[PDB]
């Protein structure tokens, strides 16, 4: 129990200094990305090279301090956060070479590009792989992508992936893959405890139960395919990669458009009702404050207001144009996003100004603490709020659509469907691609084997078959931009089941009844207490009871999850009748 | 008539560590002027009540001004605790007069950041009542001597205001005034307009 008021007073200057750091490094970020220019960029580098220094310094001293003889838990979680190195543990020439490494490979996906017709990836190909609905077309984009791209990173990704290996048993880790399941490990009371290891179990029974929802909807996509691609679709095989709209096969959104329910019925749109009223930017943000403020959470602040970039400058400024909640610290939040008038556009800003509140909330938290509970529970806080808002009662009681309009059983089955495709599609994907990761970092596919158990996996779990034999000189997952770049992509999956669960939570103390996919939290203000009960936790508290405060449980259950798609369920049921549930692993395309 | 004008209307406040303390002696004072501005978070009185201050006299009345957070302004009270509570700035338990202050972001704030105003950040030991310490010596934290150099366990204990137009609401800058009636067994002065 001694030496720890010098662990205080060490936290206390390292705040001090950091949160002053930060804010600056923020600035310098902000003013950047709202205005490009050479000047902004040396700026924003400066200060993070700053940043960067003041951190690794004042982390290589908190490692003096052994952790386990500190006995206050705030003052331990202070300092477990700022121990932990990472990358600063390899020495000079292998940080130069996982760097240089890194950024190659980087720089190689970037400037990809695909010569048959010559499309870049952002560009074109994007636009084919989402639109495009001949099979040739398709495949000779799919093929060229990889063949220029995954078998140029090849022989990267095998010395990136040994080089973070060394870096994280460094860090007293037994891989790579065992470094990035760390952010979800918990400590604390008995009954609080997450053990690093237990993250795989959770995953893999949480997938258990997904399969009969997922099986269903990819039987009923599979026959509404064979209308496009009648010779390239089987009724007991798997769906061809280059036929799932999406580069990689992420997303299933783009499919809707040919596996709509119901035709004759659309879904809403109230960007017409919405600009005919004059909605212009300000008005929608004005909308969101008013609909947080019905749950009772704070108000925005006059700073946000004035400094927040809600519209598309016309003075000819260079914006990156991409939706981002920015908390630069001292109370100064700000957002950032080109405002349209469009429905869209209606519901990132419910996202974002949702973002912006959970960064409101734990700013009592101490600054290493001001962060949330994990990688899922950020993303899920906005996209309840999204979910809530896209409600047809929401519409109607803020005027955009008229008091006479009744809901459809139709219009709720397609936009169940478009949520499966855009929600229910990437479950899989990720938690497949996460396994291949996992089990590539830990040793259990030899070099000489990753493609053959990659594309095992995608036809076991995910039930895709590709096109072309692809060897050991293809790359397949390099050419995604999470495996590139050193991202976690977990994270998707945990903030799926955390969205449906905070869903599920806050209905309840909103004393819904009705079903969960009409649920408005709106004028409830005992859900947004119940919600902000966590939101103000942050990184203070372990997880599992962050998650206890709002949802009841300490661990994931998939069961809102179910609940929400139940009416979709169903109807998939009643139509996935008329066909053979599930896919077989033995056929492929190339077998002609 | 008091001085009133130069608590108040001040070019430069001065900072929290090293608030300055005025008195009046033998004018008339006046206590319904005291309007800086329309919205005044800060008007909380221990001990009387503001609008019986013109009634009463008292022998003197001593007036300290600083610069403090938005944040911090609570702390200014009889029995809180807090950095600028123990380590700035003290009041009695049982202590009577008024605490005022006003935002000032358009004045003591700019955008390169105003670090004219420091505070005390680590202190051996709280403060005493209306007690000011203004050294600068090196804080020793562990079992070594601070030999003026700071490093490990040897902070700085003086620490800077980052104003800035944009920071925020609750780390604004709030010119602060508290004013101490001290009144005892001696002839009162400070009594209000007849
Ligand atoms: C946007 O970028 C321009 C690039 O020129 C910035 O312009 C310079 O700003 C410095 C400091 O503001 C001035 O001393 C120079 O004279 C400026 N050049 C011009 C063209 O005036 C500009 O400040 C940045 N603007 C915004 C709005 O962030
Ligand atoms: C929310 O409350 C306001 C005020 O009572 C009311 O006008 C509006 O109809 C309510 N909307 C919802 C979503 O129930
Ligand atoms: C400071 O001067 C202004 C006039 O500019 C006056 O209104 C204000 O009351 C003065 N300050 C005080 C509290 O005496
Ligand atoms: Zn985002």
């Amino acid at each position: 129990s001694l030496t720890e008021e010098n662990a205080k007073t060490f936290l206390n200057n390292f705040n001090q200094e950091a949160e002053d750091l930060s804010y600056q490094s923020s600035l310098a970020s902000w003013n950047y990305n709202t205005n490009i220019t050479e000047e902004n960029a040396q700026k924003m580098s400066e200060a993070a090279a700053k940043w960067s220094a003041f951190y690794e310094e004042q982390s290589k001293t908190a490692q003096s301090f052994s952790l386990q003889e500190i006995q206050t838990p705030i003052i331990k979680r202070q300092l477990q956060a700022l121990q932990q190195s990472g990358s600063s543990a390899l020495s000079a020439d292998k940080n130069k070479q996982l760097n240089t490494i890194l950024n190659t490979m980087s720089t190689i996906y970037s400037t990809g590009k695909v010569c048959n017709e010559c499309l870049l990836l952002e560009p074109g190909l994007d636009e084919i792989m989402a639109t495009s609905t001949d099979y040739n077309s398709r495949l000779w984009a799919w093929e060229g992508w990889r063949a220029e791209v995954g078998k140029q990173l090849r022989p990267l990704y095998e010395e990136y992936v040994v080089l973070k290996n060394e870096m994280a048993r460094a860090n007293n880790y037994n891989d790579y893959g065992d470094y990035w399941r760390g952010d979800y490990e918990a400590e604390g009371a008995d009954g609080y405890n997450y053990n690093r290891n237990q993250l795989i179990e959770d995953v893999e029974r949480t997938f258990a139960e997904i399969k009969p929802l997922y099986e269903h909807l990819h039987a009923y996509v599979r026959r509404k395919l064979m209308d496009t691609y009648p010779s390239y679709i089987s009724p007991t095989g798997c769906l061809p990669a280059h036929l799932l709209g999406d580069m990689w096969g992420r997303f299933w959104t783009n499919l809707y458009p040919l596996t709509v329910p119901f035709a004759q019925k659309p879904n809403i749109d109230v960007t017409d009702a919405m600009m005919n009223q004059g909605w212009d930017a300000e008005r929608i943000f004005q909308e969101a404050e008013k609909f947080f403020v019905s749950v009772g959470l704070p108000h925005m602040t006059q700073g946000f207001w004035a400094n927040s970039m809600l519209t598309e400058p016309a003075d000819g400024r260079k914006v990156v144009c991409h939706p981002t909640a920015w908390d630069l610290g001292h109370g100064d939040f700000r957002i950032k996003m080109c405002t349209k008038v469009t429905m869209d556009n209606f519901l990132t800003a419910h996202h974002e100004m949702g973002h912006i509140q959970y960064d409101m909330a734990y700013a009592r938290q101490p600054f290493l603490l001001r962060n949330g509970a994990n990688e899922g529970f950020h993303e899920a806080v906005g996209e309840i709020m999204s979910l809530s808002a896209a409600t047809p009662k929401h519409l109607k009681s803020i005027g955009l659509l008229p008091s006479d309009f009744q809901e459809d059983s139709e219009t709720e089955i397609n936009f169940l469907l478009k949520q499966a495709l855009t929600i229910v599609g990437t479950l899989p994907f990720t938690y497949m691609l996460e396994k291949w990761r996992w089990m590539v970092f830990r040793g259990e596919i030899p070099k000489e084997q990753w493609m053959k158990k990659w594309w095992e996996m995608k036809r076991e779990i995910v039930g895709v078959v590709e096109p072309l034999p692809h060897d050991e000189t293809y790359c397949d997952p390099a050419s995604l931009f999470h495996v590139s770049n050193d991202y976690s992509f977990i994270r998707y999956y945990t903030r799926t089941i955390y969205q449906f669960q905070f869903q599920e939570a806050l209905c309840q103390a909103a004393k819904y009844n009705g079903s969960l996919h009409k649920c408005d939290i709106s004028n409830s203000t005992e859900a947004g207490q119940k919600l902000l009960k966590m939101l103000s936790l942050g990184n203070s508290e372990p997880w599992t009871k962050a998650l206890e405060n709002v949802v009841g449980a300490r661990n994931m259950d998939v069961k809102p999850l179910l609940n929400y798609f139940q009416p979709l369920f169903d109807w998939l049921k009643e139509q996935n009748r008329n066909s053979f549930v599930g896919w077989n692993t033995e056929w492929s395309p190339y077998a002609d | 008539l008091c001085p009133f004008d130069e608590v108040f209307n001040a070019t430069r406040f001065a900072s929290v560590y090293a608030w300055n303390r005025k008195r009046i002696s033998n004018c008339v004072a006046d206590y319904s002027v005291l309007y800086n501005l329309a919205p005044f978070f800060t008007f909380k009185c221990y001990g009387v009540s503001p609008t019986k201050l013109n009634d009463l006299c008292f022998t003197n009345v001593y007036a300290d001004s600083f610069v403090i957070r938005g944040d911090e302004v609570r702390q200014i009270a009889p029995g809180q605790t807090g950095n600028i509570a123990d380590y700035n700035y003290k009041l009695p338990d049982d202590f009577t007069g008024c605490v005022i202050a006003w935002n000032s972001n358009k004045l003591d704030s700019k955008v390169s950041g105003n670090y004219n105003y420091l505070y005390r950040l680590f202190r051996k030991s709280n403060l005493k009542p209306f007690e000011r310490d203004i050294s600068t010596e090196i804080y020793q934290a562990g079992n070594k001597p601070c030999n003026g150099v700071a490093g490990f366990n040897c902070y700085f204990p003086l620490r800077s205001y980052s104003f800035r137009p944009t920071y925020g609401v609750g780390h604004q800058p709030y010119r602060v005034v508290v004013l101490s009636f001290e009144l005892l067994h001696a002839p009162a002065t400070v009594c209000g307009p007849k």
